[PDB]
């Protein structure tokens, strides 16, 4: 392990920061939205039903 | 009269035909031995058009129309009020479309350039082709041609389409679509840039070809260069008509099904035709 | 035959050009990208460098997120079946919400709110890509010819997505994006209003897709026909006029009678692809706004036979 | 060494400082976790 | 406001319609008397000016500020050939060919024509040679396909002229511009690269038989092709296909 | 944390913060409309049904 | 807050105000569409409704 | 000293004129939102 | 076995890198994408049927 | 060191900057949620 | 307020003053084809409805 | 010697943290792995 | 099989482990979609099945 | 000489460890085939 901080002497780390926060934006948007179109997970949809908000 | 610059190149010769006889200019046409044949057809056909007018009973030349002879024709010759006159006309029209390329080629002849520009008028001259001579007689009718007439021609390239469901769903169809698209891309792009060099900010030098590698550099990270570019716009062009020639001499010979159908070979791939979910299952 | 000069005999390979300064902030350039011999057949091999500054990070971000909404959507649809995504791929749509929401944005997700997501991204996108065209030419002196043209475009994907949705009232008239959905809405806007060929200018705009494609066949191949001469180095034969030039000129004259300078044929060039859109927008605004049957219009303006 | 021209000291400058944001990062997700599946369990 | 008119059937479309017939006018004058720049005003075939000269009347003069300290050029402006055209009428009326008076090679008539064209080299944008031989040019070397130097160069009349002994190559867009070829009495000349056929074995020449390559017009320098000297070689050339002997 | 400042020292901070003043532009832009699409969460609606105003 | 006036050594105003610019009236435009197209707030609507002026 | 060539005092000047139409036209806003709600409140 | 380690005078470790991120990533998501449409291995409705989370 | 050629305390400098909007812009933000969660849960 | 004139220093006033014109004149034919299309504030046609014109 | 430039003992160098990252992947693969099989064996 | 060896001869091994590591993956994903489109084989199906995890 | 530039002893050495990833490889598959065969025999 200890030795891993010669990474950055292959990988650019301005070209590894921008493809990692890329990379861990989509990430998280792609989970929200799959928790989202989901009927179980949807936390909106089931604060709405919680609360009676909606019908 | 001449261009300035244009004595120099007016010289004998470089004709396929009629040596000396025809090689000569009126004002700046050229004429030589196909000059004469290219304008007796032009006007020939241009005449009859009118004259098709007059038995038409219009003087709108938006509603004038000379429609091909009926199927029950076949491929034989019609009465000329009852499609004869398209044949004629037809007949005109190819003539005089083949003698305007053969000028061409005479006058690059003369002018020492390539043959590229009569070889891609050459292209739009098939396609003409095999909508009026290819496809009808594959298809057996002369009936299955479009009309001469400036809305009536739609008119058959909506029910020839409809014919098939909507037509967008033909593969070579869309393939042509899109080079007509990006052609029509590539020549706004090469406009503008050449321009942008030539007519820079107030006061600048004009630009180099360097900064016109260096614009699109910086705006796409690549430049196709000033030959590139040439060979690219026609090309786009040609493909374009070659793949409409193509989606359309298909077309009632070898499909004749709703052409959206067509797409479902894929979809009924063995291994997930059966899958359930998504749009088809 | 002899060389057609369509794909070339020989290529040869240099110092990579890092391009012109001007008054370009040289530090947002990339590096050099490699070098395809593949595109050099044809064109240059060289790929890169790249500008990326402010607008092109606000562009290709924003861009980035439009393709992204859509294609979670379609991996949704797909059930998130990597099979199914792979066969229904071309049949997949985000589609807009429908009528009775008009232009509200109270749409749910499914039923809308994602595409006007997807939208709004999609138009940040575009407009910043406008803005780094007209940037990138103002950087090295350029005229602005570039955006310019490109505003056409834009005015007729504007009309589609934006301007005539408002005009009629609902997002519901807006294109869907998917393969075969917007193909689709193409056929399905003509039959609503009665047959689209008989829209004069969509009729112009057609004419001059065909004149694009007529022009670019007449001076692409006018080109390489006189590149034995250096045609293709056109600015130099703006400044200092060859015989590539000259006898560019009389083939048109000699052949129809009069021609272009190599200036001039880039004026036609650029005037002929603009207003395909140009045309193109005004036809697709008016209709339904001002012409909702345009065979029936057609009749009553002397281009259809009466009934 | 390198291709990047760093120096082992500023490979290693640079990555404990990384790896400070990557541990930070993570404890905030591990809590995020926790708290979702405390109120909706996953499993 | 659909069906809503002003007079008769005049739609907001109706509208549309005749205000892009007057643009399209207007738009077509322009593009015209924009491309009037060269060539114009017209000339009689004895050089004197036409009594017609068509509808459109010349633009105004516009400026070119050349680039690196060449100058400007200013277009439209007086028109002059600057050289000697060695064709005499065949006819006394206009319309007519006009015949070579000499040989139309050496002449520089007909497909063989050149243009008077700055006798200096074409720069790139930072103000050096832009087509320089490859020999010359630092790190330039062929990257693909058979490279041409040390082939033969056939003619036409499919005997041997010489052989390629440089390529010269267009700097800032990295392609092959000439095939330089040394001949039987070891003087060199330069062949477009768009007027050679490369082959695995040979460079053959359609354009010129064997004995017409001395009459290839030299360079005055052997490190520099000037425009004038390319729009001489490459006219040269061309005019082969015309007046190179069966 | 507390060397976290060289960051600076790195990338380039007008890029920087105009990256990030367009991810927060845009972000911000899609939670609200994901909360218009959402009906019990659009204040508007909302708004409109708790005064009678929807009619 | 009182070091902020050193952005101006970081970004060229003429690009700040220009962005700037474009941004608000955008973003303006953008809420007035927003209201305008929901009944609930569409003030035309609204005054002809309290004034008895349409139908 | 920093990319734009301003002095700090040039942006320190620069920047007292900007807040001041910031705070001018934040102010115009914030009355344009309480008289939009006195009129017609939104929550 | 034990000279393995010459690979890396052969390939450049950065485009090994590259190219190995790249494909484990992809990998991944695809082995979760096929559970996740796999009605007896997606965990969301799997516990959404342990939970009794709808009706 | 480093690729921007900052100096270490032009670098603490800056981030001291950065850091006090971040925390300002948070507050605000930390200041909104709070006033929806209580107007209007959405746990 | 005062010291507003050095927006001159930074702007050049010829681009400003045709950029000011086109946008107040696009304004301004918005609103009033927006009212137009408004039934309640179509001053023709109120004037029409005000003075028995309609027949 | 090498095509890449690196000598035999930076390849060894570099394939000593290689591997060590490798391994650690791999464990985490494997504890994941077990863990799913407890909850829900596929074999 | 001794002088097999002559191959690295022939063959840059660079360009030879690429094609060779690519077909490889290739040709066992190629198997394990034979096997998942295989009744008897499809190991998520059989583990449904064996207990009982469908219905 | 070799098309590689490799003389015959690097082309052994090469040789000698790339047999020594294929017997691996090829150990862990025969493994693999072992177990699945034990679970679901193909004859
Ligand atoms: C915004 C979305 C909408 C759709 C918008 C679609 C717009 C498409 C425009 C495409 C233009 C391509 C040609 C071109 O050269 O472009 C570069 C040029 C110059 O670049 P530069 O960097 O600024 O300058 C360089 C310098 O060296 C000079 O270069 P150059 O010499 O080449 O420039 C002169 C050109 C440029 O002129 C124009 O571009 C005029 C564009 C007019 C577009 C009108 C279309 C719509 C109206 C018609 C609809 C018709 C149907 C309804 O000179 C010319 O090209 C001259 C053309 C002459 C045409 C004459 C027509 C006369 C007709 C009337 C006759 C009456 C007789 C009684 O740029 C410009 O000059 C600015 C162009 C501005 C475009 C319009 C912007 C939107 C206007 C409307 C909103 C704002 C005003 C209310
Ligand atoms: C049944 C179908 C109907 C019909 C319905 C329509 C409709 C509906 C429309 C057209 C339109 C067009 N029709 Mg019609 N049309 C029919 C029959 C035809 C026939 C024929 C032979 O029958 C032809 C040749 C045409 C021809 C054409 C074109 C002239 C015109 C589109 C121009 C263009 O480039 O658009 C394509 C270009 C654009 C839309 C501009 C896009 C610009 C934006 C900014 C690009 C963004 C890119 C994005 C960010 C992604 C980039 C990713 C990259 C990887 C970087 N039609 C029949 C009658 N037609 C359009 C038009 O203008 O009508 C007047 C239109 O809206
Ligand atoms: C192949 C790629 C594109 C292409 C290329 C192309 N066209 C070319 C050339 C090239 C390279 C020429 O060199 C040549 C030319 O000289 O251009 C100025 C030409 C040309 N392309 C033309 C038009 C044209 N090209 C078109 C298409 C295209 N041309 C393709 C998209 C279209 C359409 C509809 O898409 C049209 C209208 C002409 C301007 C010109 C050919 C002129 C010519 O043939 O002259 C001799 C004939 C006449 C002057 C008139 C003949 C009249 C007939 C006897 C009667 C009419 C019959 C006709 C069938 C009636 C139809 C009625 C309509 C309402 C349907
Ligand atoms: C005058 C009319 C013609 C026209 C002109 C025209 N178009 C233009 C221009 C001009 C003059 C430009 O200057 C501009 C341009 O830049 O051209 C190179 C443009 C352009 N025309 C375009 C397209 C286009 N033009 C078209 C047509 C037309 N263009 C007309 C025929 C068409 C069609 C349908 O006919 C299309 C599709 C673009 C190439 C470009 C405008 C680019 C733009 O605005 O982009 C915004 C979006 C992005 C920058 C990115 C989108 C997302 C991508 C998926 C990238 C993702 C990147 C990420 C890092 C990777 C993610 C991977 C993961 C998801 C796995
Ligand atoms: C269709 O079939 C399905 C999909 C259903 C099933 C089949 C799936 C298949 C065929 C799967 C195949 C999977 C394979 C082939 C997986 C391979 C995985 C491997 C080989 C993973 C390797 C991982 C390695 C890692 C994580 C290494 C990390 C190393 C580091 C972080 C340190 C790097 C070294 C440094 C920093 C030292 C630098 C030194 C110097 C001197 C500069
Ligand atoms: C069900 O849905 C799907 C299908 C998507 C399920 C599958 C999900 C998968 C496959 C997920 C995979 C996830 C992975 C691989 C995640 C990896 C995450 C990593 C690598 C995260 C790393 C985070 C690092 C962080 C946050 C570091 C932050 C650093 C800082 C805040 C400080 C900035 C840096 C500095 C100061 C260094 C510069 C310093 C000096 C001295 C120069
Ligand atoms: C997918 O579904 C949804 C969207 C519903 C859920 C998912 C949401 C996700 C994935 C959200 C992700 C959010 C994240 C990662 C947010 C991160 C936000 C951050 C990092 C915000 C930081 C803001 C910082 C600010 C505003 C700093 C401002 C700085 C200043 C005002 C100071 C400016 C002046 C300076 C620097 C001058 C100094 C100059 C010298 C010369 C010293
Ligand atoms: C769908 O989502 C919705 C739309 C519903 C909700 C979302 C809303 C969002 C995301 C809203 C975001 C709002 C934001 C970020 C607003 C930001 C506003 C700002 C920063 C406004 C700033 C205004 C500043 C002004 C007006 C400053 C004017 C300054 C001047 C007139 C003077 C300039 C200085 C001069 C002339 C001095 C020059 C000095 C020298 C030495 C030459
Ligand atoms: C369904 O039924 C169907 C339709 C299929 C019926 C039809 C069947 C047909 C048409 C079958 C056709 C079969 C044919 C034509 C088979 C041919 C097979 C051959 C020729 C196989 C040859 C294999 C050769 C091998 C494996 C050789 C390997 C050699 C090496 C590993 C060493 C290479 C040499 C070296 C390294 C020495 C280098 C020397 C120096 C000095 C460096
Ligand atoms: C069609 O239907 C199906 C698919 C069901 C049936 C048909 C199946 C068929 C036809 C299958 C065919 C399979 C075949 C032909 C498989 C062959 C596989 C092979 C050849 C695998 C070899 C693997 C080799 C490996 C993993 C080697 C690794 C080497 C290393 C780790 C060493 C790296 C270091 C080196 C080489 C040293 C470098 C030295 C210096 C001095 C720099
Ligand atoms: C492999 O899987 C992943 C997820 C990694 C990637 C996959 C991505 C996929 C499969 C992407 C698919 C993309 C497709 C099929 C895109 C198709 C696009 C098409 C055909 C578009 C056609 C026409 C679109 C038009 C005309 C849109 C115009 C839009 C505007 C003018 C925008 C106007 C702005 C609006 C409506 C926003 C208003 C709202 C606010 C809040 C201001
Ligand atoms: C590029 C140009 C494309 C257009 C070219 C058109 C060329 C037309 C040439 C026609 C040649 C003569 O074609 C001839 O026509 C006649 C009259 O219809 C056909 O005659 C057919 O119809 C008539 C009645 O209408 C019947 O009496 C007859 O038994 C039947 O065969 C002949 O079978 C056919 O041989
Ligand atoms: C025939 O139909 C086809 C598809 O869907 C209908 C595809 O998705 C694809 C795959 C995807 C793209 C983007 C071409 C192909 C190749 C195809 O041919
Ligand atoms: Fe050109």
């Amino acid at each position: 392990m200890s030795k891993f901080y010669k990474i950055w002497m292959i990988f650019d780390p301005r070209r590894v920061f921008v493809a990692q926060g890329v990379f861990l934006f989509l990430l998280a948007v792609m989970i929200h939205l799959i928790l989202l179109s989901t009927p179980s997970y949807n936390w909106l949809e089931i604060s709405a039903a919680k609360y009676n908000r909606v019908a | 009269a001449l261009l300035s610059f244009e004595r120099k190149y007016r010289v004998p010769g470089g004709t396929l035909v009629g040596g000396n006889l025809f090689d000569f200019w009126v004002g700046p046409f050229y004429v030589g031995f196909f000059g004469v044949a290219t304008f007796f057809f032009a006007a020939l056909g241009i005449i009859l058009i009118a004259w098709s007018a007059v038995l038409q009973g219009t003087w709108n030349p938006q509603l004038i129309s000379v429609y091909p002879p009926a199927l029950e024709y076949g491929l034989g010759g019609a009465p000329l009020a009852k499609g004869g006159l398209w044949q004629i006309i037809t007949i005109c029209a190819t003539g005089a479309f083949v003698s305007w390329a053969l000028r061409e080629v005479e006058i690059c002849r003369k002018l020492g350039i390539g043959y590229h520009i009569p070889f891609a008028f050459a292209f739009a001259i098939l396609a003409y082709l095999t909508l009026v001579l290819f496809r009808p007689v594959m298809m057996g009718a002369w009936g299955y041609a479009f009309p001469y007439g400036i809305w009536t021609h739609l008119d058959w390239v909506s029910n020839t389409g409809y014919t098939y469901g909507n037509f967008h769903y033909n593969p070579a169809h869309m393939i042509a679509i899109s080079f007509f698209f990006t052609n029509a891309l590539a020549l706004a792009l090469h406009g503008a840039l050449v321009l942008s060099a030539a007519n820079p900010e107030k006061g600048k030098e004009m630009r180099t070809p360097d900064h016109e590698d260096t614009f699109f550099r910086d705006l796409v990270g690549y430049s196709i260069g000033t030959l590139g570019i040439h060979r690219l716009g026609l090309l786009l062009s040609l493909s374009a008509v070659f793949f409409s020639a193509l989606c359309m001499i298909i077309t009632g010979t070898i499909w004749f099904d709703q052409w959206v159908d067509w797409w479902q070979w894929w979809v009924k791939l063995p291994w997930w035709a059966n899958i359930p979910g998504g749009i088809n299952g | 035959a002899e060389y057609q000069n369509i794909f070339s005999q020989v290529q040869v390979r240099g110092p990579a050009d890092l391009g012109m300064t001007e008054d370009v902030n040289l530090a947002n350039r990339s590096g050099v990208g490699p070098f395809s011999t593949l595109l050099g057949w044809f064109g240059n091999a060289q790929l890169g460098p790249i500008y990326l500054g402010s607008l092109g990070v606000l562009s290709l971000f924003s861009g980035l997120m439009w393709f992204f909404t859509i294609g979670i959507w379609f991996w949704y649809q797909a059930g998130w079946n990597p099979a199914v995504f792979l066969r229904d791929l071309f049949f997949f749509s985000l589609e807009p919400p429908a009528p009775e929401y008009g232009l509200s944005f109270a749409a749910p997700l499914k039923e809308g709110g994602l595409w006007l997501i997807a939208s709004f991204f999609m138009f940040v996108a575009v407009w910043s890509w406008w803005g780094r065209t007209y940037l990138r030419a103002q950087a090295l002196g350029m005229g602005k010819h570039t955006a310019w043209a490109f505003l056409s475009a834009i005015w007729l994907w504007m009309v589609l997505g934006f301007i005539r949705p408002i005009l009629m009232g609902s997002w519901s008239e807006a294109v869907p994006y998917g393969i075969f959905s917007h193909l689709d809405w193409t056929n399905n806007f003509s039959l609503v209003h009665g047959n689209l060929f008989y829209n004069p200018f969509h009729g112009l705009s057609i004419a001059f897709l065909y004149g694009s494609a007529l022009l670019f066949a007449m001076h692409g191949a006018t080109i390489l026909a006189v590149s034995r001469f250096g045609g293709e180095r056109e600015l130099e034969q703006i400044a200092d006029r060859g015989t590539a030039a000259e006898r560019a000129a009389l083939f048109w004259r000699w052949t129809m009678g009069f021609n272009a300078t190599m200036e001039g044929i880039h004026r036609w060039a650029i005037w002929m692809a603009v207003l395909v859109t140009l045309t193109g927008g005004i036809g697709i605004l008016l209709s339904g706004t001002v012409v909702d049957n345009w065979y029936v219009w057609g009749q009553n303006h002397g281009m259809a036979p009466l009934n | 060494l390198g291709y990047t021209g760093l120096t082992d000291e500023q490979a290693q400058e640079l990555h404990s400082v990384y790896m400070s944001g990557l541990w930070l990062f993570s404890a905030v997700a591990i809590v995020a976790h926790l708290a979702v599946y405390i109120w909706r369990p996953w499993f | 406001m659909v069906g809503v008119t002003a007079f008769g059937n005049f739609d907001l479309a109706s509208l549309a319609i005749y205000s892009f017939w007057i643009f399209l006018a207007g738009l077509i004058y322009y593009l015209q008397t924009e491309n009037m720049r060269e060539g114009y005003p017209l000339e009689n075939e004895d050089g004197t000016p036409a009594a017609n000269q068509g509808p459109f009347p010349l633009p105004k003069p516009k400026t070119f500020i050349l680039p690196h300290g060449r100058g400007t050029l200013t277009v439209p402006g007086p028109e002059s050939e600057d050289r000697p055209i060695a064709l005499a009428r065949t006819a006394v009326s206009e319309g007519f060919p006009h015949a070579p008076t000499g040989d139309p090679m050496k002449d520089g008539v007909g497909p063989a024509s050149w243009v008077a064209r700055r006798d200096l080299p074409e720069l790139d944008g930072h103000g050096h040679n832009k087509i320089k031989p490859m020999k010359a040019a630092a790190g330039f070397h062929v990257s693909a396909g058979k490279n041409p130097i040390g082939l033969p160069v056939r003619g036409c009349d499919l005997e041997i002229a010489g052989k390629v002994v440089d390529i010269w190559v267009d700097i800032p867009e990295q392609m092959a511009r000439f095939l330089e070829v040394e001949l039987k009495d070891g003087s060199t000349r330069l062949l477009p690269m768009q007027m050679v056929k490369v082959q695995s074995n040979r460079v053959h020449v359609n354009a010129l038989s064997s004995d017409l390559f001395a009459g290839i017009p030299t360079i005055k320098s052997p490190t520099e092709v000037t425009l004038l000297e390319e729009d001489k070689i490459c006219g040269y050339v061309a005019g082969g296909l015309m007046y190179a002997a069966p």
